[PDB]
C-alpha cells in the first residue's frame, strides 16, 4: 500500500521539464567578476613558469 | 354430600386437558438496503495509454 500510494503521487505531480543548455566560458567569468577578477589565459601561463 | 365414598374416596374420575405440545422457534436472515462507490473526475497522466 505504501508503493502504491508512492506511485500514485509521482504519477499525479509528475512533470515535462524544461530543458535548456547553458555555456560558461571560463576566461570571460573570471574577466568579468565585480570584486576579485583576472585573467584566465595570462595567470595561467603565468603560474606554469 | 361431596360425592365420596365411606372412607373418602371420590367418586367422579376428573380430567385436566393435557397441555398443547412443544413449540417450534425459528431464525431468518436480514438483509438491508447496501449502496456502492462513487466516480471522480480523472486525472491526466503524462504517459501514454
Amino acid at each position: 500500500l505504501n508503493l502504491a500510494e508512492m506511485e500514485k503521487v509521482w504519477l499525479e505531480r509528475d512533470e515535462r521539464a524544461l530543458e535548456v543548455t547553458r555555456t560558461v566560458s571560463l576566461a570571460q567569468f573570471y574577466q568579468a567578476l565585480s570584486s576579485d577578477n583576472f585573467n584566465l589565459t595570462e595567470k595561467l601561463t603565468q603560474f606554469l613558469r | 354430600r361431596h360425592n365420596l365414598s365411606i372412607d373418602g374416596q371420590p367418586l367422579s374420575l376428573a380430567i385436566y386437558a393435557e397441555p398443547t405440545d412443544p413449540k417450534a422457534l425459528l431464525t431468518s436472515m436480514v438483509q438491508a438496503s447496501q449502496g456502492g462507490s462513487a466516480v471522480l473526475p480523472g486525472t491526466l497522466s503524462l504517459y501514454r495509454f
